RNA sequence: GCUCAACGGAUAAAAGGUACUCCGGGGAUAACAGGCUGAUACCGCCCAAGAGUUCAUAUCGACGGCGGUGUUUGGCACCU
RNA sequence: UCCUCCUAAAGAGUAACGGAGGAGCACGAAGGUUGGCUAAUCCUGGUCGGACAUCAGGAGGUUAGUGCAAUGGCAUAAGCC
RNA sequence: ACUUACCAACCCGAUGCAAACUGCGAAUACCGGAGAAUGUUAUCACGGGAGACACACGGCGGGUGCUAACGUCCGUCGUGAAGAGGGAAACAACCCAGACCGCCAGCUAAGGUCCCAAAGUCAUGGUUAAGUGGGAAACGAUGUGGGAAGGCCCAGAC
RNA sequence: GCCUGGCGGCCGUAGCGCGGUGGUCCCACCUGACCCCAUGCCGAACUCAGAAGUGAAACGCCGUAGCGCCGAUGGUAGUGUGGGGUCUCCCCAUGCGAGAGUAGGGAACUGCCAGGCA
């Protein structure tokens, strides 16, 4: 039931990342399924408030992003090491 | 196991005369045939190659897998080998004792002029 | 009760990948067999692996057991 | 106080502490106290903490130590020149980076997890924070 | 034939030998020495090796 | 034919005292004092188990933690 | 004085009254070659016989061995006959 | 032979640590080959003359020390030594920069522009009121600016 | 074309484990041993003379992923050069960029020669 509005990073590696994240927003690639792999960056807060809930972990969520959808699923979340923050999130597809 | 028992036995033979880059005279004994065939030093392909389970030289046998049998077929592999230009080859015995029915292959490979 | 170290015995690679040697030079001066010996290379008494023709220096691995052999190229 | 029942050598080199830590999540518990700063914990910070957890959350409850010393410290007497060896194991100590949780505690409410560790991280010479177990 | 044009903008004293080698390579000899050179790879990597004190030109 | 083992081996063959001492040197190198440092020392603070009939914080404060000072014992050997 | 590991910063080398150990030999077979063979440990059964001496079978995989330290090697065995 | 709040091998699942652990493994460095441009042969060999073999600090990687020392011992690079000039008040070694000579000429680097003292008491938008700026921690606190949420709430909450 | 044997390439996407199947030829077990030869005892092994019997074991082939094995993309760690800070540790620009893990792949592929069957 969670609707997680994404765009699309033109631009990765650590540099990229690393600036994406002082923007207060953060990486993260939908993969699975055929598909090509697809880098996305997602804005923080929401999904942090968002991962609060333990519904984020288990219930199908729908990534809007070019406005498109695509229904995944949180496959596994690197979360910063002593701060309440997300360094990245694997979604895969469902 | 008897077949693993035999290939590492066989190994110093073989790496060793594939670190000297000789055509070897690889047999090869079961119990109802010996297999005898002349194969490049590159080791993959052959070139010779007689053994009793060719008609050419079952036919003319009483039971393949003796000592006359295995004469036979070293008399085969001398005269097939000069007939293709190799003269010069060095024998693997290929795991067995040079003793009983390879040693008569291989003196009769000898005989009939293949030089080891 | 310490303060004692051998004189350092220089062991090591003296000719790399692709370097053209003489025939007799010393390639890998090592220990054990760390590196074997493959095509016209020979190994010494002290598992020292000279050059046995003339040509280049080839690093391989070769085997069931993932040896590092090293050959030598004829040029 | 905890101290590796046996070793393979005495002495360590002292090396240095950086990067992030290891031991990240709440794995074994429910709550988790986990360092801020990086530091390092000798065994008796260790057993205070311990000490000031187990009272304040009385013998209820499970404590795991996630972080153990294993790092012999050395120090020179007093009135000793320098040189003539390396010095003598005095204490030992874990080397703590951001990151590691330090303690876990299951089997009681999250306020009395908030009590003892508050208790126990002002024994530790670094900040320290609380964490609870997150679910992937 | 494209000829970029390279120019030294700091000095060469506390730098590394390689740097210096390197703009000894470019053939740059005092601060503010426009110098030009063809535009090869080869080049464009010896402007990369110092481009903290190399403003280059096209 | 050498624990020539002080192992590139001064001789085939060699221990000490000097406050009765002497000469050339050295702040290359110690004792005093300064300097740097602050382990130690002294002073202060944080947590609070407990003692205080009850009551942690009137007064003390275990297990531990963080500083300050340059007052001890030191470390170094920068000045002489 | 000499050997091995670490320090030693993935070529070599690299210091301290830095951290750890060894050598000042042995062997006429423990060398050469040819032919062959494959360990430790545990389980089960079995006269004396026992936690552990021999036998047989199984698991196991070189955790073994290498004349003597440590490191690197070793099954084609460099191990064992 | 019968019971047992005690400890616990091996095995399995999960969690850490290692200079003298490695079923993985960079960047860099090093060795070799080819190619272009640049460099006053910068390279090698042989011969004449040396001096020097007390180094210092600063960055990075380390040992020792207390991750103490303007400490000590290495590796590597820079500067001093043997290098002036400008800056850091003053300050070998830090930042900028390498002085053939002259000039009462211009442009700049580090660093700066209120007065000592050359140059903005410049422009726009914030923040702090502590002279913070212009020493010093654990820890304490309705100081104050910003951000995302949340409980209750004009069936009247604080 | 299918199967089997030999010698190689390759060295776990190739090995393990569980299940099924094969013997006309081939292979293996087998039969016998006074001889060639052999056992620190023993034809168990080695060797020789054979071919009655079985594919039980072995070996091959076909399934099956329980495991081993391979393995992206992304992010993280580290790091060369230049710069910065609150500087026992980190940050910035920039170049390189893992290990582990995830999705997934996966029960090999192939050359020469020889024999059997169609």
């Amino acid at each position: 039931m969670f609707t997680i509005n994404a765009e699309v990073r033109k631009e990765q590696g650590k540099g990229a990342s690393r600036r994406l994240r002082a923007a207060n927003k953060f990486p993260a690639i939908i993969y699975g399924g055929k598909e090509a792999p697809l880098a996305i960056e997602l804005d923080h807060d929401k999904v942090m408030n968002m991962q609060a809930k333990a519904e984020f972990y288990s219930e199908v969520l729908t990534i809007v992003v070019d406005g498109k959808e695509i229904k995944v699923k949180a496959q596994d979340v690197q979360r910063h090491p002593y701060k309440p923050k997300l360094q990245h999130i694997d979604f895969v597809r469902a | 196991d008897k077949k693993s028992a035999r290939i590492r036995r066989a190994t110093r033979a073989r790496r060793k005369l594939q670190e000297l880059g000789a055509t070897r005279l690889v047999v090869h004994r079961t119990p109802r045939h010996i297999y005898a065939q002349v194969i490049a030093p590159n080791g993959s392909e052959v070139l010779v190659a007689a053994s009793t389970v060719e008609k050419a030289i079952a036919e003319q046998l009483k039971y393949t897998g003796n000592k006359d049998a295995a004469a036979a077929v070293g008399k085969a592999v001398a005269e097939r080998a000069l007939e293709k230009g190799i003269k010069d080859v060095s024998f693997d015995r290929s795991g067995f004792q040079y003793h009983g029915r390879v040693q008569a292959l291989a003196d009769a490979a000898r005989e009939a002029g293949l030089q080891f | 009760r310490n303060g004692r170290d051998s004189e350092a015995k220089r062991l090591g690679v003296k000719r790399f990948g692709g370097e053209s040697v003489l025939a007799g030079s010393i390639i890998v001066r090592q220990r054990g067999t760390k590196f074997h010996a493959g095509a016209n290379v020979g190994c010494g008494r002290d598992h020292t692996l000279f050059a046995k023709a003339d040509g280049k220096v080839k690093f391989e691995v070769k085997g069931p057991k993932n040896r590092k052999f090293i050959s030598i190229e004829a040029e | 106080m905890l101290q590796p029942k046996r070793t393979k050598f005495r002495k360590m080199h002292k090396g240095r502490n950086r990067g992030l830590a290891q031991g990240t999540d709440v794995s074994f518990g429910s709550f988790g106290l986990k360092a801020v700063g990086r530091g390092r914990l000798t065994a008796r910070q260790i057993e205070a903490a311990r000490r000031a957890m187990t009272r304040a959350v009385k013998r209820q409850g499970k404590i795991w130590i996630r972080v153990f010393p294993d790092k012999p410290i050395t120090e020179k007497p007093l009135a000793v020149r320098m040189g003539k060896g390396k010095g003598n194991v005095e204490y030992w100590v874990a080397l703590i980076q951001p990151g590691k949780v330090l303690y876990e505690m299951d089997g009681v409410p999250e306020e009395l997890a908030r009590e003892a560790f508050k208790l126990a991280a002002a024994k530790l010479p670094i900040k320290t924070t609380f964490v609870t177990k997150t679910v992937m | 034939a494209k000829t970029i044009k390279i120019t030294q903008t700091r000095s060469a004293i506390g730098r590394l030998p390689k740097h210096k080698a390197t703009l000894l390579g470019l053939g740059l000899r005092r601060i503010g020495h426009t110098v030009e050179r063809e535009d090869t790879p080869a080049i464009r990597g010896m402007i990369n090796a110092v481009s903290f004190m190399v403003k280059v030109e096209e």
